[PDB]
RNA sequence: GGACCUGGCGGUGCUUCAUAUCCCUCUAGAGGAGCCUGUUCUGUAAUCGAUAAACCCCGAUCAACCUCACCACCUCUUGCUCAGCCUAUAUACCGCCAUCUUCAGCAAACCCUGAUGAAGGCUACAAAGUAAGCGCAAGUACCCACGUAAAGACGUUAGGUCAAGGUGUAGCCCAUGAGGUGGCAAGAAAUGGGCUACAUUUUCUACCCCAGAAAAACGAUAGCCCUUAUGAAACUUAAGGGUCGAAGGUGGAUUUAGC
């Protein structure tokens, strides 16, 4: 029946099913924009349309409705369903990302420059790395459990200037950006020895992290813990020993 | 909860026309009708097949001009002319347009014995008159 | 400048026979907008004061057919969703026109009715006894 | 006349003048399961 | 209710997006439009059965999808005439031959109407939905074939078979077929001796006296047959002689006289077959003047019914013999006939409606007073017709020649609408017209906005595919009507397209630019003016480097640039 | 923006010199009560919500009030109290106080704008808790004996806030009386009470104690007249139609103290007013609603 | 193409009562009076009971033109109520509004 | 690149122009051709109602911009050659009726759609009062009698509604043949009359 | 394992409340009788779905055949459909909704606090919140500005519906598809809702409210017989009449509705 026909939105929004109860908390398919390579005026009969599919005018004559041959059209629907498959393998095909700390680890990962600020300020010039991605979950009365993300990103320029933020949002794409926008604003700046290295041994405990900084002579590296060693490249430190005791809260 | 011709509100990205914008219970308040006839007057007649031809009219013309109408049609009924005002995108050329337009309206005229008339007006991209 | 300098006229005969005479035409027009009734009133009003005619208007109370139905698909019984209809009317009463008078006036506004208003037009033609009921037999 | 109006409507997207977004989606679908290997079986087997 | 003045024609949607922006695209839309009721029109009788429900009372007969099948397929004298109605040419001449194979009588009445059809059409297929040079009438044809065979022929069917080989342009054999008509005493009809006389000057390269006499001839046979010659003997005539021309004038009024004579009143085709062949190259001065002044005299007021096939094309010759005489008040009068009562139809096609319009437009812009040129201008474009880039130059030298400057941006904008944005000669005009001469501040700020826009339109020409072309006359206007307006700094910015073009600066923008320079103190760039000059190696650059240096303190760099220059001197 | 209203501005200029044209009227007296009539022929829509209907109006009465820029080229703002975020009502409590203090020193016709008036006259977004204090910043203004000098500022802040008797007509015989009309339900009643009489009620032609057998109806007849002490000094005419026995006895006591409130005196019209014959009782049946018995009534709950 | 074989089924019915529909106007004529005898009666009985059973009108099932749907069918528009709301809903019938009073 | 659409042409139009030759007859609102700044639509909170482009609310209102005051005085003005002038003898309804006693009511019904029919077209009705009919007392009592309800005496109005036939003049001429054949009964005397 | 944060819960505390609402208080009811109807159970060869509030005169603004999707038998196979399927999955969904809601909150984007932990963000003589948007409100329909409708967001119950239709997945294709004839659709019994009653503020009659009779009769819309209406088909549907005059004598805890 035609009459029971309907609209690609709605038949895709039904068939994707998105809005659900099994998406209320979790208890794949791909939007196919079907209309994307057709043309209007193209059918299986292979009408060649004046002015719709075909020139209107061809050589100065109004041009009149043909059919292409079997063989054309039969070349025309090989070449449609090549443009569909290429597009489709180039769908399907990812680009390999540059892992972090691990294959599967958010942490280490850069982020970019931090986002342009109102009165023209600019920090292409700042790197932004992730620290740290967490789900953090908490009961709400209504939502029965809520999920959500802390993320902890350091921006640094490499000259010193290093902050650090955390970002919470339901969205990990929207924690990035508050994170690595709030810590623009909270910038420390570091002393550099020599532009390499820190100007004397530290050894401080913030609640039960102890850590251990040695300052080192050029070309010794940084050995540090991999978030150490992400932030010392983002304040400009090429050069330290650095050990975490205690507990490795990558916040404290 | 209510569904009838609602756009539930989302993050405030989703583009909702002053039609769509508006639920069932603003017809005749805020919102007029898409489609005018003298079927549904007291002691008129023929409202189901009025009703049928509006349907087959709007499935017709959304898919003779697709991804092209940026609204609803409205469909108008004076003695037996049929006048289908559409709004449309400024995307199409204006042959593929013309070339519709002839065509709509013979076809139509021919199946409906009456004679139509299609009333095109562009505009660049859907109007926009909140955002959900 | 570039003004028609003659222009063609339509043709209208002047028959040899009588012309019917309406003592009465009740145009009762029927709509779902009373913006639009006002408005149709307003013109027809116009037309038939320029064309000479003797007009009335009157507002017969509009009519609202309701009727309910179950507003859920499978089972929700008590849950309804009303629906109505408005036919609001105007009745202009033209008195006292010819044939050819009515024929034109009643022409131009029902060309120009708008849509979705329907109208009922009661024409009381004026006759006089039939030749076989003038006397008795 | 459901027989002339889907019958119409059909012949259109034929020859390419109405674009029938629902056929084209069933159409999309049973590609798909013929790739997967749900092939409608022929009437004798 | 009169013409809109502001909208194009009604058949086009009114839509600023559709609404045609040239004569071009008005006739592609127009194209495109009733291709797409052909399209329609072919998808209903290709597929009747789905529009075969009316639900329409009245019932409506044209929309309703048309049966060409034929319906009777039994072998016929009923099916073979529905057929021949239908106008199946080859269906016709199979049925008719299975027919004469069948032996059953065929009457003569449908052999003559297979005839009709068979020597119109040329024995081809007349075109249907979907499934010039030399002649066409072939010398083994059905149609012939069929005349051979036929058992008894008649004058209709002789009538015909002349009819068919003067359209198709067997002249000689139309000759012939009549001289077997004489021959087996036969009368013919005014068509036959229409197409007769259309052989006779289509025949043979004679000369104007043999033809003349063969016409005449011709004429008095008919008299003495008693055939009454009709409109279109004079017309095909006329037509005819057209050729001759000069020797072909006066017979052609002899023949004019003689219709009035006889009574059969003279038609829009006739006068433009007289008006063509009077209007032949040279001096239209002696007889062209007086034979249109005559023939609009006596076409007055005259309301014009369609009488010939060619009446449509009586007043594009008037408007074009109207231009060529300059006599605007002939124009005027030509303009008044076609407005008067339903003249206006008899236009004709949408180009004979471009070229009398802008004939008429280009004759008024040069013989109408500036204010009723502006008032039909607005009156006609684009409601009328959508003008040419020359019409457009037209304009604009009228508005030149009445010393309006002032609407030259009105100008420039409505050819943007029109069209003609990346016309090279109209934007040439244009700032030649705005550049020529100093004008107050508001007219000079005005030129300057235009030739802005005008440089916005070059460079987003769309030959931008193609390396960008900037005359050197249209920079140097541009840089003088910048620098008269006070945008000192778009022209400094412009001058670095002299030299990417390698395009010749003028002495006058020179000089503006030295003044200029003198009024903001700036050596640097009367610097910059002159080494400009120098590697243009203008010889004003001589004068204008001493120049340079007497007006503005020269600081030691310029002057040793100043001493290269020389030394390059 | 300054420069769309301006365009705005232009825009409704020559748009009303076009419609003004469009409709044969003189452009130059083309007021806005001419603009919205001609509007509404034009473009007849029947929307309830008088708001979503087609509106022509002055870009001024279109576009809300936006708030120009507070500070200059520069960056400084304007106003000395820009920083509080609310500079305008700040300002204008700050001259309240002034004004206090310069009185503290020296020694049923209008009502007190609402909180939506005071945001639109400053242009900025109050609450609830702001807008009294303010309110009683300046009712402590106007109790402090403020004189002229005080008062015109105050008014700025100020927004001001009987039966009708009929014509007594004459019938033809030169008796006056007096007409009237009264609903009750879905009664109305036309009730005609002449100025002398023997207290004859004539309901529908038929005598009253025949219409209303019912001594509830008589006493609701007599009510009106006993209350005024003019018991058989009038007579009556009714024309009662529609409702039931009840209602139309209510419509006509409804009517016939309407009509003889202009044969009583002013203070006697107070006084039946008070004692509520001259109130259109409102109350009306109220519809049935779906998915319950009645109006009110919902069908057995099955727990 | 109709929407399920219950509607095909149903406009085959139609189809042959209107076919029908003037014999048995007759026969039932016959039938339906006291006047004519109660043996020609009795034989326009078994001749309308004979007629096929498709063209009894009491079959036409008045279904939904676009569901199908038999039930909670508005005869005016011929649409059943859930296809009635979409449409009326959506504002495509004209002068339908909701109901409030 | 593209198609630029072109600016409006309310921009050249004059505010003195001719608004009939804009719009000769009923045509959508087209806000290009309209020069108003007319807007519609609820507006949102601290917003304006929509403009006119693209505006569907105005493209669904009925409009009359195709009916002017100066449009309707000058159809009107065309459309006086084609009136009548009613006879002015009769100028009121006690002449109306003492001349032209039958009263004939038919209604025509303009509704939209492809089907012109309406069986309600074939109604016609006939008024007459029996004072106008040359009727004795005896012939008066009969007619009154055969009517029945036709007649009311309030109005002494006999109406005979004729819907009988498909075709209001088939209708018509029924009605009169029924008034005819009326009258002469009522003249006739049968002879079971006698037994009153 | 220790300490916390958020939520749920407390036969958890104080205070103020519920406005037809939680208890008492007011009116009419159900719970007792017969009948109508729905459901459960039983029965049959003989559907499906809803099934605590938020099912139970519910999908149905409706089942003699059809409707029909059920059962028995028979018949057809490119089949009305460029097939079909009322086949499974509502725990994949769109569509339309119940529910709290007889609520007023949901809130993106920012800022701040907590040592930059989950998290939290208020005091008006103000102490870190600002908030677009949605909702409420406002506006609107009906008879006012009251009232009733309508509206009522985000979420809760994987709440309801694959049987309105469409649709993802899965399943049958000589059948889980299609057509024809016939048939069940009942009561052991329980239970929900409604109608009628048990009467004297009542019953019958006239009238539409100034009467006369009745009164151990009141009380069936049930039972049985007949007739009529619709239909092709009526013991199985409706109406009317005839006949009969049944249970019952104001109903237990409990419970519904109404400002
Ligand atoms: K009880
Ligand atoms: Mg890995
Ligand atoms: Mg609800
Ligand atoms: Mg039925
Ligand atoms: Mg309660
Ligand atoms: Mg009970
Ligand atoms: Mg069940
Ligand atoms: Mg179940
Ligand atoms: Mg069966
Ligand atoms: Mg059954
Ligand atoms: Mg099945
Ligand atoms: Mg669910
Ligand atoms: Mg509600
Ligand atoms: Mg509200
Ligand atoms: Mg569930
Ligand atoms: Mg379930
Ligand atoms: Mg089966
Ligand atoms: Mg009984
Ligand atoms: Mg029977
Ligand atoms: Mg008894």
């Amino acid at each position: 029946s035609f009459f029971t026909k309907l609209t690609a939105d709605e038949l895709w929004k039904g068939a994707l099913a998105e809005t659900g109860a099994g998406a209320k908390k979790g208890r794949k398919k791909k939007r196919k924009d079907l209309n994307r390579g057709q043309i209007i005026g193209e059918g299986r009969y292979g009408f060649l349309w004046p002015g719709l599919n075909v020139p209107l005018m061809k050589n100065g004559a109004v041009q009149t409705i043909a059919q292409r041959s079997k063989e054309e059209q039969e070349k025309v629907e090989a070449d449609m369903i090549q443009q569909r498959e290429e597009w489709d393998r180039k769908k399907k095909m990812k680009v390999k990302r540059e892992r972090g700390w691990s294959g599967n680890s958010w942490g280490g990962i850069s982020l970019g420059p931090p986002d342009p600020g109102p009165c023209g300020e600019t920090y292409e010039d700042f790197d932004t790395r992730i620290l740290e991605v967490r789900n953090v979950f908490t009961m709400t009365a209504k939502e029965g459990r809520k999920k959500s993300i802390r993320v902890l990103v350091a921006v640094g320029n490499g000259k010193g200037a290093a902050g650090f933020s955390i970002g919470k949002a339901t969205d990990r794409m929207d924690a990035f950006r508050k994170a690595k926008n709030r810590a623009v604003h909270h910038l420390h700046y570091i002393e550099r020895y020599e532009d390499h290295t820190i100007f004397h041994d530290i050894s401080l405990r913030f609640k039960r992290t102890h850590i251990k900084m040695k300052k080192q002579p050029k070309g010794y590296g940084l050995r540090c813990h991999r978030a150490i060693i992400t932030i010392c490249r983002l304040i400009g430190i090429k050069d330290m020993y650095a050990k975490v005791s205690g507990s490795i809260n990558m916040l404290s | 909860k209510n569904r009838a011709a609602r756009v539930r509100v989302s993050k405030g990205d989703k583009p909702v026309t002053y039609e769509e914008a508006h639920a069932p219970h603003y017809i005749a308040h805020r919102k007029g009708w898409l489609s005018l006839h003298t079927g549904n007057l007291d002691g008129e007649d023929h409202a189901a097949e009025r009703t049928v031809e509006d349907v087959f009219l709007r499935k017709f013309m959304w898919g003779t001009f697709p991804g092209c109408l940026a609204d609803q049609l409205v469909l108008k009924r004076r003695g037996n002319q049929l006048e289908i005002c559409a709004v449309v995108l400024r995307q199409l050329s204006p042959h593929k347009y013309y070339f519709l337009v002839g065509y709509s309206e013979t076809l139509l005229s021919y199946f409906y014995k009456c004679p139509v008339r299609l009333h095109l007006q562009t505009v660049p991209s859907k109007v926009v008159y909140k955002y959900l | 400048v570039d003004v028609p300098k003659d222009l063609t006229k339509p043709v209208v005969t002047i028959s040899d026979e009588p012309d019917i005479l309406y003592k009465r035409l009740s145009v009762l027009v029927k709509g779902h907008d009373k913006a639009v009734l006002d408005s149709y009133e307003y013109f027809a009003v116009l037309a038939a004061k320029e064309l000479g005619i003797s007009i009335k208007v009157h507002e017969p109370p509009r009519k609202i057919e309701r009727f309910t139905l179950l507003q859920s698909v499978h089972i929700y019984k008590k849950h309804r969703v009303q629906y109505e209809m408005r036919t609001l009317y105007r009745c202009l009463e033209l008195e006292h026109l010819t044939g050819s008078t009515a024929d034109v006036y009643l022409e131009y506004i029902q060309r120009n009715l708008p849509e979705g208003v329907a109208m009922e037009v009661t024409k009381t033609q004026l006759e006089q006894l039939p030749e076989h009921i003038k006397e008795p037999i | 006349n459901h027989h002339t109006y889907a019958e119409l409507m059909q012949t259109l997207r034929f020859l390419g003048l109405y674009r029938d977004e629902h056929q084209d989606f069933m159409d999309e679908q049973k590609r798909l399961k013929k790739l997967r290997g749900k092939e409608k079986p022929k009437k004798g087997e | 209710v009169n013409r809109d003045t502001t909208a194009v024609p009604y058949v086009f949607q009114d839509d600023p997006y559709l609404m045609p922006a040239s004569s071009l695209e008005s006739r592609s839309f127009l194209l495109a439009k009733k291709s797409g009721e052909n399209v329609a029109k072919f998808i209903i009788n290709s597929y009747p059965k789905y529009f075969q429900k009316d639900i329409a009372e009245p019932h409506i007969p044209c929309l309703m999808p048309e049966y060409f099948e034929p319906q009777i397929k039994d072998i016929s004298e009923a099916a073979l005439k529905e057929r021949i109605e239908l106008r199946k040419v080859k269906a016709s001449v199979d049925m008719f031959d299975q027919l004469l194979q069948a032996g059953t009588t065929v009457s003569l009445e449908t052999t003559n109407s297979l005839l009709d059809l068979l020597c119109y059409y040329g024995d081809q297929e007349p075109s249907t939905d979907y499934h010039q040079f030399g002649v066409t009438w072939r010398a083994k044809n059905n149609a012939e074939r069929i005349f051979s065979l036929m058992p008894e022929k008649n004058e209709h069917s002789y009538c015909t078979m002349i009819r068919g080989m003067v359209k198709h342009r067997a002249y000689e054999q139309a000759l012939n077929l009549y001289t077997e008509l004489l021959n087996n005493r036969l009368h013919a009809d005014v068509y036959t001796f229409n197409a007769l006389i259309e052989a006779t000057v289509c025949a043979i390269n004679e000369k104007f006296e043999e033809k003349w006499s063969k016409i005449l001839e011709l004429l008095r046979h008919m008299v003495a047959q008693k055939v009454k010659p009709n409109l279109q003997t004079f017309n095909t005539i006329l037509k005819c002689l057209r050729r001759f021309h000069v020797f072909a004038r006066s017979p052609a009024l002899q023949v004019l006289r003689e219709m009035k004579a006889i009574g059969i009143e003279p038609s829009l085709a006739t006068y433009h077959h007289i008006i063509r062949l009077f209007d032949q190259p040279g001096d239209p001065l002696k007889r062209s003047s007086f034979i249109i002044y005559d023939i609009m005299n006596e076409l007055m007021g005259k309301r014009f019914s369609p009488k010939d096939p060619d009446d449509d094309k009586f007043f594009q010759s008037a408007m074009s013999i109207c231009s060529s005489l300059r006599d605007l008040e002939l124009a005027y009068q030509v303009h008044g006939l076609l407005k008067t009562g339903d003249n206006w139809k008899f236009i004709g096609p949408d180009q004979h409606r471009n070229f009398y319009y802008s004939k008429f437009f280009d004759l008024i812009c040069l013989m109408e007073q500036i204010d009723v040129t502006l008032k039909w201008y607005e009156d006609l474009i684009p409601s009328a017709y959508f003008p040419h880039s020359q019409t457009m130059i037209h304009l604009l030298q009228a508005l030149d020649v009445a010393n309006r400057l002032e609407v030259i941006p009105k100008i420039w904008k409505d050819s943007k609408e029109y069209g003609h944005t990346f016309r090279s000669d109209l934007r040439e005009e244009i700032l030649m017209l705005m550049a020529r001469d100093k004008h107050p501040p508001e007219l000079q700020v005005a030129f300057a906005d235009c030739a802005a826009d005008i440089k916005s339109a070059y460079e987003s020409q769309p030959i931008r595919q193609t390396a960008q072309d900037w005359p050197a006359t249209s920079l140097n206007c541009i840089a003088i009507l910048f620098l008269r307006a006070g945008r000192t700094q778009e022209a400094w910015k412009m001058l670095g397209l002299f030299r990417k073009h390698n395009k010749i600066p003028r002495s006058e923008l020179l000089n503006e630019l030295m003044d200029s320079a003198k009024v903001s103190n700036s050596p640097s760039q009367a610097i910059e003016v002159v080494e400009l000059a120098s590697a243009f190696s203008l010889p004003i650059c001589e004068g204008l480097t001493q120049r340079v240096m007497s007006d503005f303190a020269i600081n030691q760099e310029q002057k040793e640039a100043l001493s290269n220059l020389t030394a390059l001197t | 923006t300054e420069d769309f209203i301006k365009k705005q501005i232009e825009e409704f200029n020559i748009g009303k010199r076009h419609l003004a044209n469009m409709m044969g009227e003189d452009p130059e007296t083309f007021t806005q009560e001419d603009i919205d009539r001609a509007i509404a022929y034009l473009f007849p829509s029947g929307l309830f919500e008088k708001r979503a209907r087609p509106v022509m109006k002055h870009p001024e009465q279109i576009f809300p009030r936006q708030r120009a820029i507070q500070w200059g080229e520069d960056g400084r703002p304007f106003h000395y109290l820009f920083y509080t975020g609310k500079q305008s009502y700040y300002s204008l409590m700050h001259d309240v106080y002034g004004m206090l203090l310069n009185l503290e020193k020296h020694q049923i016709g209008s009502r007190w704008l609402i909180k939506e008036e005071l945001e639109e006259m400053l242009v900025e977004k109050l609450s609830d808790l702001d807008y009294m204090q303010f309110i009683r910043l300046l009712e402590k203004l106007l109790t402090s004996q403020c004189g002229a000098a005080e008062e015109e500022f105050v008014q700025r802040f100020r927004r001001s806030v009987k039966q009708l008797i009929e014509p007594v007509q004459y019938d033809e015989q030169g008796m006056a009386f007096s007409k009237s009309e009264g609903k009750r339900k879905t009664a109305k009643a036309e009730a005609i009470v002449y100025k002398h009489g023997s207290g004859r009620i004539k309901v529908n032609g038929i005598d009253y104690q025949l219409y209303f057998p019912i001594t509830q109806d008589r006493e609701q007849l007599m009510f009106p007249f006993h209350f005024v002490d003019r018991l058989g000094k009038h007579d009556v005419t009714c024309t009662v139609s529609g409702g039931g026995r009840s209602a139309q006895a209510g419509a006509i006591r409804l009517a016939m103290a309407k009509a003889l409130c202009s044969f009583v005196t002013e203070d006697e019209v107070e006084w039946m007013r008070q004692a509520g014959l001259l109130t259109t009782d409102p109350r009306v049946r109220e519809r049935k609603k779906p998915g319950q018995e009645g109006a009110r009534r919902k069908f057995t709950w099955k727990k | 193409h109709y929407v399920d074989w219950r509607m095909w089924r149903d406009v085959k019915r139609r189809k042959m009562a209107y076919e029908y529909a003037d014999e048995r106007l007759r026969i039932n004529s016959l039938r339906k009076n006291t006047i004519l005898p109660k043996i020609l009666q009795d034989v326009a009985d078994e001749e309308i009971a004979a007629l096929p059973r498709d063209s009894c009108p009491v079959r036409i099932r008045n279904r939904c033109v676009m569901t199908s749907r038999p039930r909670g069918v508005k005869r005016r528009w011929r649409l059943s109520r859930i296809v009635f709301r979409h449409l009326a809903d959506h504002g495509q019938l004209s002068g339908i509004q909701r109901a409030t009073w | 690149p593209r198609r630029k659409a072109l600016p409006p042409r309310t921009e050249k139009m004059a505010v003195d122009q001719d608004w009939p030759s804009v719009y000769p007859v009923a045509a959508p609102f087209k806000p290009s051709a309209v020069p108003l700044p007319v807007r519609m639509g609820y507006p949102v909170k601290k917003g304006v109602p929509m403009a006119k482009e693209g505006n569907l609310e105005l493209l669904k209102i009925p409009n009359f911009l195709h009916l002017t005051p100066v449009a309707i005085k000058k159809h009107c003005e065309a459309l006086k050659d084609f009136c009548t002038e009613w006879p002015a003898a009769l100028d009121s309804d006690e002449k109306c009726e003492k001349h032209f006693p039958i009263e004939i009511d038919s209604t025509d019904y303009v509704s939209s759609g492809p089907s012109v029919r309406n069986p309600r077209a074939r109604v016609v009705v006939l008024r007459v009062k029996l004072s106008s009919l040359n009727l004795d007392d005896h012939a008066k009592k009969k007619l009154i009698k055969l009517v029945g309800e036709r007649y009311c005496k309030t109005t002494d109005v006999l109406t005979i509604k004729t819907d009988r036939c498909p075709l209001r003049r088939q209708n018509y001429d029924y009605a009169v043949y029924l008034l005819t054949v009326l009258y002469h009964e009522s003249w006739n005397t049968e002879e079971w009359e006698k037994s009153k």
